[PDB]
């Protein structure tokens, strides 16, 4: 047994995360000066945020971090009985540190707490501000009441951008000696979709599965509606050809494909197609209103074939 | 830290150009007003100017938040001892001022 | 380093008991002369004074003065491991995080050790001073347990007035109205005595409530000391053996 | 006791002064047994809430206007008042926001359970009005149609709403529809006559018309303004100048915005109108149809048709939507875009 | 007592295939006074015999509670005792998919008879998991001596033309005619039932209303369209129900082609906004709007 | 009897058809002791469970199935993440050892927050248990959880070998087919072992026998000739006519506007129109169904349906 | 028919108490050597096998193999109506849709008659084996309940240590830490309060104390508990009814963190 890529390559210092440059070189700061207020992580999943917090906390309590650190996630018991209870215990325990050191509370996917917990959590975090910090990490901001993010410098996390992930997978391959071609890896980004550890999982499964990364191996590992078909569908549609478009979605549909799928996909092409810019905002709010058919749920091979009679005829 | 250090010691650290605090010990001596409350901008002293009040005029102070349990029941009690028993103490700390945090 | 031993654990699982539900955190003033607790809630109704001189203790040590923050919740909860036979060994260190309670059996080959997690508090108290009370009530603790349940079955305050004959307890609500007459004996029979000192006659309203949070050390012993006067405020005393005592001090009602 | 739209409220189905038919079946259906469920609906100002009082008065004793206010909360708490009386309960569960099928719930299964305490000597049910039922949700409407087949033979349903669109079909299949039109302008007239000849007064009819006209066959708004304009001046006057409300005045006025000027300049100016009459708790709708109706007038014959087309798919996607300014202010650009292009062709 | 109870008594051949079963799911839909919880009743009775009962059907969790405290319970001993859910054409899409796995985990010893009004079953149950069975209404002659019954062993004035416009009021199922008949009957007092009183009842537009929409719409001028929408929301007249009238009037009479299809596109869309909620009269006035525009050519 | 499907779910690894790419790469992880958390996702009855099920018999005996295979289902209630689930992958093996497993069927059901939690649960536990989340909507799965489990795709079964499958519950049962009644029956499946067995079950119970007339007849789908003839008269006779016609059919034999619209939109593509009217019928058929979805008077929809076809007989002849 | 006599009555309240926590409904393989019962917990962490031979029952008759399948819950409440010192007597008839429970006074006139309808289970068996530990404790069962409870106040799982001196039983949570050493009894005329500890090698397991708290419900059934325990295998709560049987409680252990 073997350590996934995930974990195998999960940055254990603020050196080696990739991520957005601002916020790692803001948290390296925390790090070195000491005196870390009360910090908000927000961002896409699998961005670094999870690990920038745990990083943050290890380089500032070393080995006080068994008894200084109580990290919380969702499969813990965060409820109004927890931010008042166990939480308050925490911050109340006396626990001796250096002298820019406080206990860090973790609560790791706090979005998914409610709104009581957060307001208990509110001045838990206020008083003890003298002896605990509290980092919280979420995908969504909007999910954290206003005081919490009103005490917190709210440190935002973006999408690992392709070169990014593009280097980290170079290392990655390199430490493990995979065999490559530039295709596979334009394929593992697209399927990475500003995910690392999307990138690295698709990569691991693609080693497992076939060995050598390519494109065909890599989507025949990460089964989705090829971006070739939906890219040229997207043309067709462009060209007010209903044809053609609809035997390429046809064909998707004997392929198995869910229009929840297609639709994603076609979103996903069409983001980074080649139009005229205000072509490609009727495309994608064009594609929005089915997306929102699809997901009311309004899903069948007729609403796509809708959708793409609606696009060709955005072009008239 | 730096802010408590120089929390209002006295009535004369008072800040001027203010009719928050130059208006409320107006009726703060003992015009037949039965309850408090907060309105306006946070940040402008509003938790600091009862606890100097009742510093300068020779009173006590009490807090209350939501980070214990609230419960119906036990909201009661948490304030009946507040409010209705003297001070075992001297004669001149009896007096309280009182505080309920964090409604909404 | 400061370390303590006590033959009768009890008395400290009873001492918790006692204290729990008055003060949910207390702050523990370790001496080389004792051990003593004092703590005043932030509505500063009433004040509980928990003394344990060291001459009470089996083995006592305690290097330099050091003061714990003691959650009385946890302390309680790690006291329920220990029987009431246990023989209760205390330990610390100046830069404590935890304190080191160690319960073990007459010999009945079971050690437990336990490390309790401190607080980080540290507040001051002052000392109380010590008044010529009016009226000094000796009366037996269970009595005045069964007054004070009693009378809360009633109201939520009671009035209380004391003369030469007796002690008078009544209580009034919108249920209704009780009355429980006290009076001392002529020293007949000598914890089950009722007696009374008194200089001048007072009468004081007491919230109930906390008398029966008061009420909550009739296990350590089985008699108990009212004293109070015009404007001081009443104090209930329970003796710990000869360990030392344990205070309250309550407030009357406006 | 004193407002002209309240001192002449009939009392009893025998003396409403229109839709007398249907108030002779009324009775009908009251003098008979198994009184059934009924939904009273009509536009506003018609006349079901006196309709159902009346109902109400021959089906229960005059001590049906002893009316008491009542408070009870729900377990979800959010507390919600209602209007009671010794032997029927009014209530709008609207009020109560989304945790209105708790509310309703709660509200006839204790009706229901507390009618059975020796209350029987008039009618062996108690009869629960609702009001504004088409503001109610669909769960509550389900949980209605539930609760009124499970207690059908302890208390009955009133119904009343503006509009049955919003009501669910089953329950307009269990109630009895109650049609109560709009009065019309010759019976608008006849009231307003009648209450000034009780009221010691004369009334030109060219000023009964007037106010008839006025008043949209709203007859609570008829009676106001005739009320206002008799305070405004004793003698009546057949060119009186009527009184209406400012926020019919600051709509017209706002069309009247959006006509002179079709630039985003009077567009910002508009949206700033728009927030006004929002903001003072007027429907969206209600904005988008007035605001249609003065455009009509400042529109050419073969505008006409597109800005209403306009008018109704943008309160359409109102509907759809949250946030009713981003409708509101779409319409207005698209109109304005539309009377720009044709008053400059 | 309601006439519907009072009066509730082809489809035999699905008892018959139930009985031949020595079980799947049913699905049995149609207009509500065809007779289908009688059937499966009845289909009850004869399979198991009268000692032996069934269960007859709050949200979806005491539903999957109920149904787990009866399908997990040793039977007499005949291997599948059933569970019917009537009504549930009202169950939501995600009590639909609820129910739809409490009809797993319990296959192995239950079954149900879904009782509904069609296509109101999402894909899980409707499609696999289910025997679907219609139940076709009575015809229409059927249903006009049906009710000439009631009428005559109820008192009930009313001619032989006012039954006939009943049942054209509530075509496709009794206890909906039935129940018409009733609430006329109360409101008139029996004395007599009249087109204009069955009309009211059942919310039906007046044919003068829809004639008089047409002739504003043709009329060409759109005050004379303003005036007659507002009438007709004035009289409390329902949208829904003047787009049905309207449709059924404009697919019939000798509108062109190109009229009729434009008409009838905007009569969906306006049906489409008035089930979301949009506004009576706003929908009124652009329906009529098109119409004058197709009229007026 | 017990149902077909039950009765003919398949056992042995081998049953399962289509799929064997699938099945090679799972059970080369169970050979290789390099099983990953799974996820499964497709069409409705493409064997997933079955699948993942027939691996783990393999993987366990009898007697270690049970305390080794924690089977659970995400619609039959968060509380299952922090109760069984966490106790069962936190805790060791009973009388085994290796990996125990956890099959979380209909895993598309759970909320965001409990896939969060899930994932939580995942990565804490990945050496000493692998998690199977069988789902529909790949989509439904947020992108957290997904990024910790390789992905197979059950495509939808197709009828080439389908047909097999159904030929030996055919032979098994004492069921009369014909060659018509077994197109329709796949046809009506569309890759769906449940549903093709449900239709077998429904047809050859209420009728007897098997064939295209009685299948359709008992699942109410319509008939190619129907649409047909409904197509037919949209394109040709006359609005009034044509409604007539096509009320008249969809009266007598029960059929749902649904059904008819996703046929006629398969013969919108299969008969040549011009570009521009085949755009304006797909639009106008998308907004037909779009309306019908939310609860509106099918006889509108219908005539709406009939319209769109209508508008554009003119433009064709021209 | 089926039917089993029980004199002691109390034995047969004091297993379906211990086992209505941990197990929900279970499935009595009511065989002609006796009772036996298995079940798996729901979340599949801790197993449980009750065993009742017929020589225990005062009178003992079962025509067949009977595997019907009951409510613990329900069981338990219809049991509670027997008094301690009633005689409880089961029946099955020849189709067990119904087992019935027959409660008589111990010298009154009293006589309570109890039927309670069962339930399907397609439950299958568990191979459990015959195994001797590496380490083998046998304590008092109120001392092992007692530590338990107590432990559960200090955190959520127990690590329990076995040494030739005594077993160490640890626990670490929110409110501090602590561990509990109970050494070898050294002579004590009575076993019945003897900490006896048989191992052939030191072991170190954790074990969640949700479930030994839940096997500590059958300690009124036995004074004295035995737990066996070696390396990598499940902790064997066992549970010694008066020669009639065995309670025996096995629980997979923590994964070390
Ligand atoms: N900037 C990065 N550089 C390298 N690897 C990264 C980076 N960001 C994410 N990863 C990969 O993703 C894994 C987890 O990322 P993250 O810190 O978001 O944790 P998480 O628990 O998955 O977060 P969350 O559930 O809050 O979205 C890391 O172990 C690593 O493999
Ligand atoms: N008039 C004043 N004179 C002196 N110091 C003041 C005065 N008003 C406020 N301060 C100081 O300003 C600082 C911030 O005030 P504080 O945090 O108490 O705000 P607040 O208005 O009470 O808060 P909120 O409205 O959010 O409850 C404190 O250090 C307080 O002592
Ligand atoms: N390859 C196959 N061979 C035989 N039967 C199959 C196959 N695939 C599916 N089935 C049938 O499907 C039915 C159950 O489907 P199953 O649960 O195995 O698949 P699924 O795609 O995971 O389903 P779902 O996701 O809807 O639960 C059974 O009747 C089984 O016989
Ligand atoms: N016969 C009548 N005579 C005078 N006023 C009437 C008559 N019928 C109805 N009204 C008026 O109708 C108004 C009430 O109608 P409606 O809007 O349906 O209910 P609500 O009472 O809730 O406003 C009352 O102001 C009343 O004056």
């Amino acid at each position: 047994y073997e350590l996934p890529w995930v974990e195998k390559y999960r940055p254990v210092k603020l050196n080696e995360i990739v991520g957005n440059e601002d916020t790692v070189s803001r948290l390296e700061v925390f790090a070195r000066e000491g005196n870390v207020p009360n910090i908000i992580i927000a961002g896409p999943p699998g961005t670094g945020k999870t690990t920038s917090i745990l990083c943050l906390a290890r380089a500032l309590l070393g080995p006080a971090l068994k008894d200084a650190m109580l990290e919380l996630n969702a499969s813990n018991d965060r409820g109004i009985d927890v931010v008042r209870n166990k939480i308050k215990m925490f911050a109340q325990q006396k626990v001796t540190l250096p002298k820019g050191r406080h206990k860090i509370i973790i609560l790791d996917e706090a979005d998914s707490m409610t709104d009581g917990a957060q307001q208990a959590l509110r001045r838990t975090m206020e008083i003890y501000s003298k002896t605990t910090r509290f980092a919280l990490a979420c995908n969504a901001s909007d999910k954290i009441i206003e005081p919490i993010q009103s005490r917190c410098a709210v440190l935002r996390y973006t999408k690992l951008t392709d070169a990014q992930i593009l280097t980290r997978l170079m290392n990655v391959i390199e430490k493990e000696r995979v065999p490559y071609t530039d295709d596979g890896l334009e394929a593992i980004i697209f399927t990475a979709q500003g995910d690392m550890r999307q990138a690295l999982n698709n990569l691991q499964s693609t080693f497992s599965g076939f060995g050598f990364i390519n494109s065909e191996n890599v989507f025949k590992v990460c089964d989705e509606p090829h971006p070739l078909l939906v890219k040229e569908m997207i043309q067709h549609c462009v060209n007010a050809n209903i044809d053609e478009a609809y035997k390429i979605l046809a064909h998707l549909w004997h392929l198995g494909y869910s229009p929840e799928d297609i639709i994603g996909n076609i979103f996903r092409v069409c983001k980074t197609f080649q139009m005229a810019e205000y072509l490609k905002l009727e495309f994608i709010k064009e594609i929005g209103y089915t997306h929102m058919k699809i997901a009311e749920g309004v899903n069948s091979l007729l609403q796509m074939a809708g959708l793409l009679a609606r696009l060709c005829q955005k072009t008239m | 830290l730096w802010v408590d250090e120089f929390a209002p010691r006295h009535y004369t650290e008072l800040l001027s150009d203010d009719f928050t605090n130059r208006c409320l010990l107006k009726w703060l001596k003992l015009p037949k007003q039965k309850v408090a409350l907060l309105c306006g901008p946070p940040g402008l002293g509003k938790t600091t100017l009862a606890h100097v009040i009742a510093r300068h005029a020779g009173y006590s102070v009490v807090e209350m938040n939501a980070s214990d349990d609230r419960s119906p029941e036990v909201f009661r009690t948490r304030i009946e001892a507040a409010t209705q028993m003297e001070s075992v103490l001297g004669a001149g700390g009896k007096p309280n001022c009182l505080v309920i945090d964090e409604i909404d | 380093m400061f370390e303590a031993r006590l033959v009768q654990g009890s008395i400290l699982k009873k001492v918790l008991e006692a204290l729990k539900d008055l003060i949910n955190e207390a702050c523990w003033d370790i001496s080389s002369s004792g051990v003593n607790l004092q703590s005043m809630d932030s509505s500063h109704v009433s004040l509980v004074q928990l003394t344990l001189r060291s001459e009470g203790f089996d083995t006592y040590r305690c290097d330099r003065n050091l003061a714990m923050g003691v959650n009385l919740t946890s302390m309680s909860k790690i006291l329920k491991c220990a029987g009431n036979e246990d023989i209760i060994t205390l330990r610390a260190e100046d830069n404590a995080d935890t304190l080191a309670l160690v319960f073990e059996a007459p010999n009945q080959e079971k050690v437990s050790d336990y490390e309790m997690k401190l607080m980080d508090l540290d507040v001051e108290q002052l000392g109380i001073p010590e008044q010529e009370y009016s009226c000094v009530v000796k009366m037996p603790s269970g009595e005045f347990a069964r007054i004070c349940r009693d009378l809360s079955h009633i109201g939520d305050a009671v009035v209380i007035s004391c003369a030469k004959d007796g002690v008078k307890f009544s209580a009034s609500g919108e249920l209704g109205n009780g009355n429980i007459k006290l009076s001392q004996t002529s020293n007949v029979d000598e914890e089950e005595a009722v007696t009374i000192e008194m200089n001048e006659p007072v009468q004081l309203t007491f919230a109930l409530r906390y008398l029966n949070f008061f009420t909550k050390a009739t296990p350590l012993s089985s008699t108990v000391t009212l004293s109070m006067s015009a404007d001081v405020p009443l104090v209930v005393e329970y003796k710990i053996a000869d360990m030392g005592h344990l205070k309250y001090y309550l407030a009357p009602k406006i | 006791m004193s407002l002209w739209v309240d001192k002449y409220r009939p009392c009893s189905l025998g003396r409403l002064d229109y839709h007398k038919e249907q108030a002779a079946q009324l009775r009908n259906l009251v003098q008979c047994g198994d009184f059934p469920h009924l939904l009273v609906y009509g536009p506003s100002g018609a006349g079901k809430k006196t309709r159902i009082m009346c109902i109400l008065r021959e089906l229960y004793g005059v001590g049906v206007e002893k009316l008491r206010i009542e408070h009870q909360t729900i377990t979800t708490k959010i507390e919600i008042s209602t209007i009671a009386s010794n032997y029927h309960l009014e209530v709008n569960p609207s009020d109560a926001g989304n945790s209105d099928r708790v509310v309703i719930q709660e509200m006839l299964k204790t009706v229901a359970q507390s009618q059975q305490l020796e209350t029987n000597s008039q009618r062996d049910f108690k009869v629960v009005l609702l009001t504004e039922v088409d503001k109610l949700t669909k769960d509550a409407q389900h949980a209605l149609r539930r609760t009124m087949e499970k207690y059908m033979s302890t208390c009955r349903l009133i119904l009343c709403c503006n509009s049955t669109s919003k009501v669910i079909p089953p329950i307009r299949s269990r109630c009895l529809a109650v049609r109560v039109p709009a009065p019309s302008i010759e019976d608008i007239c006849h009231v307003l006559s009648t209450v000034c000849k009780k009221e010691g007064l004369n009334l030109p009819s060219q000023l009964a018309h007037r106010l008839a006209e006025k008043s949209c066959r709203n007859l609570r708004k008829a009676l106001l303004m005739c009320e206002a304009c008799r305070v405004q001046q004793y003698p009546f006057t057949a060119d009186q100048e009527i009184p209406e409300t400012d926020w019919e005045v600051y709509l017209r006025e706002t069309a009247n915005a959006i006509v002179s000027q079709q630039t985003p300049q009077r567009l910002l100016e508009v949206r700033g109108r728009l927030y006004e009459l929002l903001t003072h708790c007027i429907p969206p709708e209600i904005i988008m149809k007035g605001l249609l109706s003065e455009l009509l007038h400042n529109c050419d014959g073969q505008l006409k048709g597109e800005v209403a087309q306009m008018a109704a798919y943008y309160e359409h996607r109102l509907q759809l939507g949250s946030k009713a300014i981003y409708h509101l202010e779409a319409f207005v650009a698209k109109f304005m875009a539309l009377y720009k292009k044709f008053m400059e062709d | 007592v309601p006439w519907v109870e009072k009066y509730r008594p082809f489809q035999e051949e699905v008892v018959a295939v139930l009985k031949k079963s020595l079980l799947p799911n049913l699905l049995f839909y149609g207009p509500p006074g065809t007779g289908k919880t009688s059937t499966i009743l009845a289909a009850a009775r004869e399979l198991f015999g009268p000692e032996l009962f069934r269960l007859r059907v709050r949200g979806i969790q005491v539903v999957r509670e109920k149904v787990k405290n009866f399908a997990q319970l040793t039977v007499s001993g005949p291997p599948f005792k059933i569970v019917i859910l009537d009504e549930a054409d009202s169950m939501t899409s995600a009590a639909q998919a609820a129910l739809r796995r409490t009809m797993e985990k319990e296959s192995k010893t239950t079954r149900f008879c879904l009782i509904c009004n069609y296509v109101s079953r999402i894909i899980e149950p409707l499609t696999s998991r289910c025997s679907k069975f219609r139940f076709k209404p009575l015809s229409d002659k059927i249903q006009q001596q049906r009710l000439l019954d009631i009428a005559k062993k109820e008192n009930v004035k009313i001619s032989d033309e006012g039954i006939a416009y009943l049942v054209k009021v509530s075509e496709g199922d009794l206890r909906k005619a039935i129940t018409f008949l009733q609430s006329a009957t109360r409101l008139t007092g029996g004395k007599e039932i009249t087109e204009k009183v069955i009309t009211d009842i059942a919310g039906v537009i007046p044919a003068e209303k829809i004639d008089g929409v047409f002739a504003a719409c043709q009329s060409g001028s759109f005050d004379k369209l303003e005036a007659v929408v507002k009438d007709l929301i004035d009289e409390g007249h329902a949208a829904t129900q003047l787009v049905n009238q309207l449709h059924d009037v404009v697919v019939e009479n000798n509108l062109s082609d190109k009229q009729k299809s434009i008409i009838t596109e905007k009569l969906a869309e306006v049906d489409k906004c008035l089930a979301d909620g949009a506004d009576e009269h706003l929908q009124l006035i652009s329906l009529c709007a098109t119409v004058m525009q197709q009229l007026s050519q | 009897n017990l149902p077909w499907v039950e009765k003919y779910r398949p056992q042995t690894l081998n049953d399962l058809i289509s799929h064997q790419d699938i099945l090679s790469t799972i059970q080369k992880f169970i050979n290789e002791d390099r099983l990953p958390h799974l996820l499964l996702y497709g069409p409705p009855g493409t064997g997933k469970t079955s699948t993942i099920l027939a691996c783990a018999k393999q993987l366990y005996k009898d007697k270690e199935f049970g305390s080794m295979v924690l089977e659970l289902n995400a619609s039959d209630d968060i509380d299952i993440i922090r109760g069984p689930i966490l106790s069962f992958a936190s805790t060791r093996t009973i009388f085994k050892k290796g990996f125990k497993l956890v099959i979380l069927d209909e895993a598309d059901a759970m909320t965001q927050d409990a896939q969060n939690a899930l994932r939580r649960v995942i990565e804490k536990f990945t050496e000493n248990t692998r998690f199977c989340l069988i789902c529909n909507y790949l989509s439904k799965i947020i992108p957290a959880l997904q990024s910790r489990c390789t992905r197979f795709r059950f495509g939808p079964l197709t009828p080439e070998l389908m047909v097999p499958r159904l030929e030996h519950v055919v032979e098994e049962e004492k069921v009369d087919i014909s060659e018509d009644g077994m197109k329709a029956l796949v046809t009506l499946s569309s890759g769906d072992m449940r549903r093709a067995l449900n239709i077998l079950q429904s047809t050859n119970m209420a009728f007897g026998k098997v064939t295209e007339e009685t299948v359709y007849t008992c699942t109410g789908h319509p008939l190619k000739s129907d649409i047909a003839n409904i197509l037919d008269w949209m394109l040709n006779q006359d609005f009034t006519t044509a409604y007539r016609n096509i009320t008249e059919l969809k009266t007598l034999k029960g059929l749902a506007l649904h059904d008819i619209l996703t046929e006629i939109h398969l013969f919108v593509h299969r008969v040549d129109f011009p570009s521009s009217v085949r755009i304006h019928l797909l639009t106008k058929m998308a907004d037909i169904e779009y309306r019908l979805s939310v609860g509106t008077n099918e006889k509108i929809q219908l005539s709406s349906l009939i319209a769109a076809f209508q508008v554009t007989r003119d433009l064709i002849v021209a």
